[PDB]
């Protein structure tokens, strides 16, 4: 039996673009060799072009009578690690683009809650400590007037 | 000296075990799973093959009537037709014009080559795993064949190894299996004695050599045409041929975890899942007395370049001070970085270099040379190449160290916000305590 | 590139130089034969046509 030609592979980001040139109907099939595989098989007849996904687990494709060939993707991305805070997020977004967003959102909400609580504590403390002297026509004690910014800057 | 460890069930992974006897020099063993084989347990149910309809010649009774007789043959059919006036090439025999009767007979039989081209229906349960492990250390190489269940101990150079049962219990074969030549199908075949015409298992034979046969193909006979002798009949086509045409998929091209299915016997090879516990028992001669090994003091580790790629893309340097030159047993005490070697030559110069493979942006692991220790931290840049033809040589751990750049930024920001909150709390408590002290 | 338009190129019709990139690879001959096997990606001009 004859062995068909090897296809031309072009590498992408977790993808392989694969150029197929048959002379007679050959069987092309591939599977992703992870926990849940991506199965497919076909009877390629004319000159076609296929794009097949290659996750970090890898995959194998079987073209004609040739032996199966395995390809593994590699942990590559586009961000810049160890840079400014807006580049580490890009780096960890190129990899795993579903948990980075969730973690960033969670941390941002925690920061906002903490800062709002702190600002609230300052406001409440000022209200408590500036109302006792604000029920009588008394002196604001310029020593205290300078330290805390109350409503009357200089008028009593 | 009893020792135990757990090694991944990944073919070709360079697992290295560190054995520390407090009275002797450390030892490093290299174990590697060259090959596996997951063999299930089968019980043959029946055998299917194409059928062959046997039609004996008709019996035409000239001037009389014939009576049908029943027989014990698979899917037997018999009928008698009245009023036939057959013909032959030279003239029409059975002189009686209309007082004739034809008897038609047909039955089904197993094909001629059913013992060469047949499909088997099995039941698979309680698979048993097997392996072929290569163990090297000291000056001993050699590969052995083991059963992976805690009931087979093999001796390699005076050391006893027991490979414990697999961590998981996952088998790609379902309860019912159909095997044809070199292909395994996860199929739900009908039970013996209840096949259906036109589909898989229309005729079922308990064994390839078994005499009994159960056939159900809706064979039917029809009245012959006038002036002919032919025994007409109608029959639903073979179920085996249509199963061949529309079986669909397989298990060879569908199995998870990237493992080959094979036949004779059925087994799923090199099928990466789970962990393999190991038990050892080493003699006193494998270790070296601490007096013989060199002494290592002042161990400092620095990282020249780091790159979290599949190959061994990191380089490490160790500085020390030694009294005499010899050998040491290097090891990395965290699975973040997987070293390449298990021995290194120490010399009076005070410099040695090692190669490691990692998959995290910022690793942090402790490396030991002979009896010394050192902590290494590094910053690693991603690789530029998109796809490679070899599997990963790291354990695939990606969470960075708590002293890395990202986690340092998180720590600094959280510390600033915590300082702000603590200041607010202290101010409010001071105000309330001033209110109370009055 | 092999297999597509212009896998072989020449400056002009009568030009002596030629650039060809067709992925021509030789294979080991079978035992007991004299046949110099090879494999090659088909013509790019025909598939362009
Ligand atoms: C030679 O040919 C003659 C026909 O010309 C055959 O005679 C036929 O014989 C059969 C039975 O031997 C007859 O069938 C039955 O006969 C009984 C007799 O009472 C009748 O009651 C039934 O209704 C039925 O017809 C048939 O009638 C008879 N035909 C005739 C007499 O014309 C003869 O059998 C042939 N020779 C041999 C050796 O068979
Ligand atoms: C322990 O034993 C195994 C098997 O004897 C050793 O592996 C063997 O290493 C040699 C040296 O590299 C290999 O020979 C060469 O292999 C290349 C591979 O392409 C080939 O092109 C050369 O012509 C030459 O044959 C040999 O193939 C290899 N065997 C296997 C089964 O992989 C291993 O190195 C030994 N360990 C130590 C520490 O010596």
């Amino acid at each position: 039996v004859p062995m068909a030609r090897e296809p031309t592979v072009i590498h992408g980001k977790r993808e392989v673009t694969l150029h197929l040139h048959p002379d007679h109907p050959t069987l092309f099939s591939y599977r992703t060799l992870g926990e849940d595989p991506q199965y497919h098989e076909e009877w390629v007849t004319a000159a076609v072009e296929r794009t097949i996904p290659v996750p970090v687990d890898g995959m194998e494709y079987h073209w004609g009578n040739n032996d199966p060939v395995r390809l593994w993707s590699q942990l590559t991305t586009e961000g810049k690690p160890h840079g400014w805070p807006h580049q580490i997020v890009q780096y960890y977004y190129g990899l795993y683009p579903a948990a980075t967003v969730s973690a960033v959102v969670g941390m941002s909400l925690l920061a906002l809650i903490s800062i709002f609580a702190s600002c609230y504590m300052l406001v409440a403390a000022r209200s408590k400590c500036l109302t006792p002297y604000a029920l009588t026509p008394g002196a604001a004690v310029p020593w205290t007037l300078g330290i805390l910014c109350c409503a009357p800057r200089a008028h009593a | 000296y009893e020792h135990s460890t757990v090694m991944p069930n990944v073919v070709g992974f360079p697992y290295k075990a560190h054995i520390e006897r407090p009275g002797y020099s450390p030892l490093t063993l290299q174990m590697q799973v060259v090959e596996t084989s997951l063999e299930p347990t089968l019980n043959l149910e029946y055998i299917t093959c194409e059928y062959k309809t046997v039609v004996p010649s008709p019996y035409v009774k000239c001037c009389g009537a014939s009576e049908c007789s029943t027989k014990e043959k698979p899917d037997y059919q018999c009928k008698v037709y009245t009023g036939v006036y057959p013909f032959m090439w030279g003239g029409a025999y059975c002189f009686c014009d209309s007082e004739n009767t034809q008897l038609s007979e047909a039955y089904v039989d197993r094909s001629d080559v059913c013992r060469h081209d047949h499909a088997s229906a099995y039941k698979a349960h309680t698979a048993s795993l097997k392996a072929k492990v290569r163990v090297m250390y000291g000056n001993v190489n050699q590969t052995v064949d083991v059963y992976v269940n805690g009931d087979h101990a093999v001796t390699i150079g005076g050391t006893q190894f027991i490979f414990g049962p697999l961590s998981s219990a996952w088998t790609p074969f379902d309860n019912k299996i159909v095997v044809y030549k070199d292909e395994v199908f996860n199929q739900d075949f009908p039970p013996y004695g209840s096949g259906q015409p036109g589909r898989f298992g229309d005729i079922q034979s308990r064994t390839v050599e078994s005499n009994d046969l159960y056939a159900n193909t809706a064979l039917k006979l029809a009245r012959p045409s006038p002036g002919m002798v032919h025994v007409p009949y109608t029959q639903t086509p073979s179920g085996f041929k249509y199963w061949l045409k529309e079986k669909g998929t397989a298990l060879n091209t569908k199995a998870p975890f990237g493992c080959q299915i094979k036949t004779n016997p059925v087994r799923a090879m090199n099928c990466a899942v789970g962990n393999i516990p190991v038990s050892m028992n080493l003699p006193d001669s494998a270790f070296t007395r601490i007096v013989e090994a060199p002494t290592i003091i002042d161990l400092t580790c620095t990282v020249a370049t780091c790159t979290h790629s599949s190959d061994f893309g990191g380089v490490l340097t160790l500085t020390y001070k030694t009294d005499k030159n010899g050998d040491c047993s290097v090891h990395s005490h965290s699975n973040v970085a997987t070293l390449q070697e298990a021995t290194a030559k120490v010399k009076t110069a005070g410099k040695v270099t090692l190669h490691f493979s990692t998959a995290s942006a910022s690793p942090s692991f402790v490396v030991s040379l002979c009896s010394a220790r050192a902590t290494c931290s590094a910053s690693c840049e991603p690789p530029k190449d998109h796809i490679v033809p070899y599997a990963a040589s790291h354990s695939n751990v990606v969470f960075p160290d708590m002293s890395g750049t990202a986690l340092s930024w998180v720590q600094k920001i959280s510390g600033g916000l915590g300082a702000f909150a603590i200041g607010a709390i202290l101010v409010l408590v001071v105000v309330t305590c001033i209110g109370l002290r009055r």
